[PDB]
RNA sequence: CGAUGUCGGCUCGUCGCAUCCUGGGGCUGAAGAAGGUCCCAAGGGUUGGGCUGUUCGCCCAUUAAAGCGGCACGCGAGCUG
RNA sequence: GAAUGCCGGCAUGAGUAACGAUAAAGAGGGUGAGAAUCCCUCUCGCCGUAAGCCCAAGGGUUCCUACGCAAUGGUCGUCAGCGUAGGGUUAGGCGGGACCUAAGGUGAAGCCGAAAGGCGUAGCCGAAGGGCAGCCGGUUAAUAUUCCGGCCCUUCCCGCAGGUGCGAUGGGGGGACGCUCUAGGCUAGGGGGACCGGAGCCAUGGACGAGCCCGGCCAGAAGCGCAGGGUGGGAGGUAGGCAAAUCCGCCUCCCAACAAGCUCUGCGUGGUGGGGAAGCCAACCCCCCGAAGCCAGGGAGCCAAGAAAAGCCUCUAAGCACAACCUGCGGGAACCCGUACCGCAAACCGACACAGGUGGGCGGGUGCAAGAGCACUCAGGCGCGCGGGAGAACCCUCGCCAAGGAACUCUGCAAGUUGGCCCCGUAACUUCGGGAGAAGGGGUGCUCCCUGGGGUGAUGAGCCCCGGGGAGCCGCAGUGAACAGGCUCUGGCGACUGUUUACCAAAAACACAGCUCUCUGCGAACUCGUAAGAGGAGGUAUAGGGAGCGACGCUUGCCCGGUGCCGGAAGGUCAAGGGGAGGGGUGCAAGCCCCGAACCGAAGCCCCGGUGAACGGCGGCCGUAACUAUAACGGUCCUAAGGUAGCGAAAUUCCUUGUCGGGUAAGUUCCGACCUGCACGAAAAGCGUAACGACCGGAGCGCUGUCUCGGCGAGGGACCCGGUGAAAUUGAACUGGCCGUGAAGAUGCGGCCUACCCGUGGCAGGACGAAAAGACCCCGUGGAGCUUUACUGCAGCC
RNA sequence: GAGCUAGCCCUGGCCAGGGUGAAGCUGGGGUGAGACCCAGUGGAGGCCCGAACCGGUGGGGGAUGCAAACCCCUCGGAUGA
RNA sequence: UGGUUCGUGGAGCCAUGGGGGAAUCUGGGCGGACCACCGCCUAAGGCUAAGUACUCCGGGUGACCGAUAGCGCACCAGUAC
RNA sequence: CGCGGGGUGGAGCAGCCUGGUAGCUCGUCGGGCUCAUAACCCGAAGAUCGUCGGUUCAAAUCCGGCCCCCGCAACCA
RNA sequence: AAAAUGCAGU
RNA sequence: AGCCUACGGGCAGGCGCCGAGGGUAGGGCCCGUGACUGGGGCGAAGUCGUAACAAGGUAGCUGUACCGGAAGGUGCGGCUGGA
């Protein structure tokens, strides 16, 4: 929803944070196998690989069920919707019938104590997930796999979604979040609904710091550097880069394409 | 003021310490060069 | 060039005369008072601000007058920068 | 005999600078060969969130004792952190280890790499984190939670009694977590007492006083209280906890729930053990304040959403039930290492007994609003390891000044003013928060009287915490000393807090929220790596990488000719390779060998078209209005298209101090304007903007030794005496002026002049003074960093 | 060679005292119901003042130093990037 | 592609990372593109003294040094620092 | 002070590389069309080619000397 | 499709 | 602490409140004037086009928005005061 703060201070008066009503009711995650060390650490072997990685809030990690075929026909109540500090969707947690309890990216709608499930027939509904090919031809969708038994990889952050966009033999055409057509195998799953907190993209973090909150360095421009860093750095008095914008190892950054050519990969894509 | 060298035995026995080398190809090359000059010590002579 | 620190300021001066005053003096289109010009003469004088890093200027207010030059564009083992 | 040569010795500067914080000294006793400097005592000063206590790291015998003084000690030394010798460090409970896991490291399995070796699961290693049993005293010259005394515990092993399905590396719970704000009880700690206990004291005019002065606790099993922290009990089903389960987990079912009970802490109290001031060679009580600590896993609120593992409960597996656990109570058993001493420092990091640097705890009392601030002061520790005189210049630090009051100057640089608390009272502008401590005022001490609530009590006295009113007293002055904003106007740049050139730049630079472009569908793109593997991410387009812009407001024009990127199943060209017309060498031959044309052959390039918050660009010359002047209008050439809004002598304007206006007595700066913009202009953003700024500019007021213009004064040096005693430099020197001369700026040649010999305190004109084989400059077929449509390669990628 | 320094990771600690008074709650007002307005409570913030602590503005001193970056006065941050 | 004297050169031989891919004496390699003659030699498994190299070590020597020489060390030196 | 480009009918531009030819728009003049004016239609007229000398048979053209114009430079100190 | 203008006073 | 005294009292003298006004500081309203600047009204025969009035030769007008030497043009909607 979005709430904002009184000018009274700087960098206030612009900032504004995420309406936590939709999560509530539980604030601790489940203790639970649930909860793992999320290890810290913005790079690999020694250096550095992903630059202005750091800093920020610890932060405990959620395991979610990311492929829910596990428990298949098992309904579950939806037991409470908390805040995952690792996504930008909500998790919402559910205990099964069958006892166990397990997490699972809060698509938007889903309400507390309702009931849910997965199975290749569930009542198309928000929370259901079934093989893609059982979903109506339309019915929104999130947390979509994108080969059978690999867990869901499609739509995840707030606001995501596909669309099942028609079938076409052993496979089924969905309009990816990005606007991509993909074709996605049949036995592919998939939970029925929308990803919710679609409200995310409007928070304006306000001061610098908050981006540090987040685990972000601040960033610093080509530009200011010199010939010896990057590229664009150098020259004697600021400058207009110097044909055609490029990033610090070279390859320019202004619609060149990267994509792999021969990627297996297509075949299965449009847009 | 704060000058460079602010001793620590962990450290000391850790990097320069008779395993640490004897550990690394280089680091076992230093001995050896070491024994064959007949330095008293190889390895930085600490204690804890 | 195995280094002669490079503007201006400040401090300290000292020298030249082609003299801005003040002393003599000839002309004058010098009646007077003033001025002009030239001659002799530095002995001693030769202001305080506005602007500028400025030297220099331009203004302001006075003055008998507010002279021009040399001293490594005097003077950073004296200061400032 | 020269290499700013190498090694060594000894010179000169020179008895010169200095002797390391301006916290500070004096004297009388000792000691001794010798004492300003060692010991004792008495004055005196300094620190006292330390300049005092404890712990860590680091150092490693520096500890204590007895002898010593060559050297070490910036002097002296009888002293010592020095030399020599001899002692000294005691733990089941403190800290490490026969416990745990974090990052990270290592690494059976496994993956990878010419070799070296790189990854990597488990496991292992890994600690200031988790876990775990000691408190108060007394002793030594030197160790003590270590030895001793009292009280109190922890494991293990065994025997015994009495209990129970006992039992895992396995399952579950728990261990378990953030930040800001906080409740109620306590304790530490402290302030008082008309009370208890004490040697003593009445001085110097007065007080034998409810006088002065000293001290009135600590540790403590079980039980008991008072604060809390934890915790629903049942009973049925079970598709889950990689079911082995009566344990978790789920549903269902009585009862019960701002609770009781059951537990576990903390704090009192507790048998009893201990200590126990000031003073001249033995009490142990009652008021009050009160934690940032305890009860602690307390409670609330918030978004950035807050380790793990073992100990510990509990569950069942084989097993085994003659075991075994569990509770008792006795007996026994309880290893290794560390423990001296320094520890904001003379024992650590800085070559030094070095004004530097060093993490954690305690850190008393009075006053000032508060406080860890400031002044003084307990406890405790210090006077800084050269001294003694003198009272020049000159420098440092500090105090004051007649009249003036920024005239100083690049600049009010520096210094001054202001300076706390309370009450009045405060403008433009504004993003309505702010600007605001805006500005500008008044109050401020002590005395007596009246009087309001609070906390603790008990409602009532005390004791504290806020106050309100009225009279009154003394000073030049009451935040009487210390800590302690000078204010306003107006531009520029940047929104803002922030970040930077360790060691000359703190900015208008970098960052920053936020805007846009672009890449990327996941074995993502991107990065690192030969690879394996890893980051990206246990993420998934509201996400991730690159780029530019840089809050916010109003906006961001025109040009795809060239360049980049994107799209183009046609064309053109194109390398292997396919294809072989056709030719060649040899053999007597079959053959064997060679060349080799058509055509077919990718990417790329050409080519077509898109593309500007992609590189980038965004004109000239003539003429014309009925006064002139000017030119809304026209002609013409050129372009890919000729600069829109807005701004403009500006961080941009050369001519320039443009020209008007303002401020000033006077204004190359400054502010407002104009615009022929040498050479603004729209995300290398354009124009603005409240607030913010140790940023840069201009003006006012306040005040001032900045200045007219200096004067005096204080102290630490400088100066004299004792003591210790360097340095760069140095061809050798018996080293004057002028006018000449000279490789062109002479103590050293020439001529003239002046000049007895040697120092001491001072000034810096000269010795082309010192110091760096000049940074600039050029030279060298010297070198490095950087660049690109220079050459040529390689990674990469197609 | 990261015992200095730069960043990051795991785990700990530190930040006197004073001020401003946001969101919320609550009551009153308000309306058809609201928005909203009032007091009170509340205790937010790369908020304000200022020690520790982290800096290094400006000036002076120092320059064979106390010191191969020091000292004095002064000044910036001081619940946070 | 490397090796040789051999730097693509008329470039054989000797190795061999890629592709294709035989025969066993009427078999198969060489004699510097290639043919033909003529001649050498037996690939795709292995072992093999000695003559050669070196001087930590012991010995003998020197138109070698004689403590700034000679080894860095005549000495308690890879020490002090 | 230097290196450039340029000058042609009234105006604004071509021909100048590689000599003999002077081209274009506009304007000008003469005619029409309109009541008239523009605009349109038809027909012309005008160029020391900046000057001086050189070269050639012949120069605006190639060559130098001047004269005017509008550009770019003027760096290390 | 397209296709401008008409001086002052009167 | 004076004078006259008719003496607890009166005057002088002293202190205090307020107080004209002066001073300092900060606001508000009005008037004048200001380089430069914005349009406005007016002035016998100026320059450019021709928007409107006759389907004014693109029906006109209108609120708005963007663009343009200028009248004006174009988009969206609206009116008829046009067909
Ligand atoms: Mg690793
Ligand atoms: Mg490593
Ligand atoms: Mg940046
Ligand atoms: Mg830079
Ligand atoms: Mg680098
Ligand atoms: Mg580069
Ligand atoms: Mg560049
Ligand atoms: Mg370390
Ligand atoms: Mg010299
Ligand atoms: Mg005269
Ligand atoms: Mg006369
Ligand atoms: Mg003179
Ligand atoms: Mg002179
Ligand atoms: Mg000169
Ligand atoms: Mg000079
Ligand atoms: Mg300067
Ligand atoms: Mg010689
Ligand atoms: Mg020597
Ligand atoms: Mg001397
Ligand atoms: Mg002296
Ligand atoms: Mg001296
Ligand atoms: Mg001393
Ligand atoms: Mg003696
Ligand atoms: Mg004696
Ligand atoms: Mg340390
Ligand atoms: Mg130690
Ligand atoms: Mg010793
Ligand atoms: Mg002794
Ligand atoms: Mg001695
Ligand atoms: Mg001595
Ligand atoms: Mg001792
Ligand atoms: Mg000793
Ligand atoms: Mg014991
Ligand atoms: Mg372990
Ligand atoms: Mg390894
Ligand atoms: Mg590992
Ligand atoms: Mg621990
Ligand atoms: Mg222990
Ligand atoms: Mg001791
Ligand atoms: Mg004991
Ligand atoms: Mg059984
Ligand atoms: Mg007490
Ligand atoms: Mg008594
Ligand atoms: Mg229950
Ligand atoms: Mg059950
Ligand atoms: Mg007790
Ligand atoms: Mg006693
Ligand atoms: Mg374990
Ligand atoms: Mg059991
Ligand atoms: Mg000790
Ligand atoms: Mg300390
Ligand atoms: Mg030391
Ligand atoms: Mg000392
Ligand atoms: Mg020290
Ligand atoms: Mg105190
Ligand atoms: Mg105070
Ligand atoms: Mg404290
Ligand atoms: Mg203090
Ligand atoms: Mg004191
Ligand atoms: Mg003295
Ligand atoms: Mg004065
Ligand atoms: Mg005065
Ligand atoms: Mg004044
Ligand atoms: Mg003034
Ligand atoms: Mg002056
Ligand atoms: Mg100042
Ligand atoms: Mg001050
Ligand atoms: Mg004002
Ligand atoms: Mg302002
Ligand atoms: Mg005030
Ligand atoms: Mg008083
Ligand atoms: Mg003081
Ligand atoms: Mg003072
Ligand atoms: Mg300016
Ligand atoms: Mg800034
Ligand atoms: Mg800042
Ligand atoms: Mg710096
Ligand atoms: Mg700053
Ligand atoms: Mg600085
Ligand atoms: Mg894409
Ligand atoms: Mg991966
Ligand atoms: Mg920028
Ligand atoms: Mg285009
Ligand atoms: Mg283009
Ligand atoms: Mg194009
Ligand atoms: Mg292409
Ligand atoms: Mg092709
Ligand atoms: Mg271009
Ligand atoms: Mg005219
Ligand atoms: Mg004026
Ligand atoms: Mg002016
Ligand atoms: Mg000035
Ligand atoms: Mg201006
Ligand atoms: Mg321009
Ligand atoms: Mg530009
Ligand atoms: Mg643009
Ligand atoms: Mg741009
Ligand atoms: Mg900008
Ligand atoms: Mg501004
Ligand atoms: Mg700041
Ligand atoms: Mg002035
Ligand atoms: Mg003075
Ligand atoms: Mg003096
Ligand atoms: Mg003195
Ligand atoms: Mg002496
Ligand atoms: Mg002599
Ligand atoms: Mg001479
Ligand atoms: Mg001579
Ligand atoms: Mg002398
Ligand atoms: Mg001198
Ligand atoms: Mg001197
Ligand atoms: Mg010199
Ligand atoms: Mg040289
Ligand atoms: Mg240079
Ligand atoms: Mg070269
Ligand atoms: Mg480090
Ligand atoms: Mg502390
Ligand atoms: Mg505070
Ligand atoms: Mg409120
Ligand atoms: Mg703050
Ligand atoms: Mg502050
Ligand atoms: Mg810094
Ligand atoms: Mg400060
Ligand atoms: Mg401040
Ligand atoms: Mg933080
Ligand atoms: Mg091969
Ligand atoms: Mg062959
Ligand atoms: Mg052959
Ligand atoms: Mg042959
Ligand atoms: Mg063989
Ligand atoms: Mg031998
Ligand atoms: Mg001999
Ligand atoms: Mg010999
Ligand atoms: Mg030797
Ligand atoms: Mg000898
Ligand atoms: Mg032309
Ligand atoms: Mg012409
Ligand atoms: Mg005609
Ligand atoms: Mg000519
Ligand atoms: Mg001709
Ligand atoms: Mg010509
Ligand atoms: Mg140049
Ligand atoms: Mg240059
Ligand atoms: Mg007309
Ligand atoms: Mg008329
Ligand atoms: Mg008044
Ligand atoms: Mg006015
Ligand atoms: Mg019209
Ligand atoms: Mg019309
Ligand atoms: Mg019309
Ligand atoms: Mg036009
Ligand atoms: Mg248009
Ligand atoms: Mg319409």
């Amino acid at each position: 929803a979005v709430k904002k703060f009184k000018p009274y201070t700087p960098s206030r008066r612009f900032m504004t944070v995420a309406d936590f009503s939709e999560i509530t009711k539980t604030e601790p995650e489940k203790s639970l196998v649930k909860p793992l060390k999320k290890t810290g650490g913005r790079n690999n072997q020694g250096r550095i690989t992903v630059r202005f990685r750091g800093g920020g809030h610890k932060r405990l990690y959620r395991i979610i069920d990311f492929k829910r075929w596990d428990k298949v026909g098992i309904p579950a109540k939806v037991a409470a919707i908390e805040y995952d500090p690792n996504r930008s969707a909500r998790i919402a947690l559910l205990h099964y019938v069958d006892g166990e309890k397990r997490y699972i990216i809060a698509p938007d709608g889903l309400q507390v104590g309702q009931q849910v499930v997965a199975g290749p027939d569930a009542p198309i509904q928000v929370g259901n997930a079934l093989p893609l090919r059982f979903i109506p031809v339309g019915t929104v969708v999130h947390a979509v796999e994108l080969e059978p038994k690999k867990g869901a990889k499609l739509a995840r952050a707030a606001g995501t979604s596909a669309q099942i966009q028609g079938r076409e033999g052993d496979y089924v055409i969905l309009r990816l979040p990005s606007g991509e057509l993909r074709k996605v195998h049949g036995e592919c799953y998939a939970t029925v609904g929308a990803v919710g907190n679609a409200d995310h993209k409007n928070i304006v973090l306000g001061k610098a710091g908050r981006s540090r909150w987040l685990g972000r360095r601040p960033h610093v421009r080509g530009a200011a550097m010199n010939p010896v860093d990057h590229p664009h750095g150098g020259g004697e008095g600021r400058a207009p880069r110097g044909r055609p914008p490029a990033s610090p190892w070279g390859w320019q950054t202004k619609g060149l394409k990267t994509r792999k050519r021969r990627k297996p990969s297509s075949r299965f894509i449009i847009a | 003021m704060k000058r460079t060298w602010q001793p620590n035995r962990r450290k000391r026995a850790k990097t320069h310490g008779f395993r640490a080398r004897m550990r690394t190809p280089g680091g076992r090359k230093v001995l050896k060069r070491r024994r064959q000059k007949g330095r008293w010590r190889l390895t930085p002579a600490v204690r804890k």
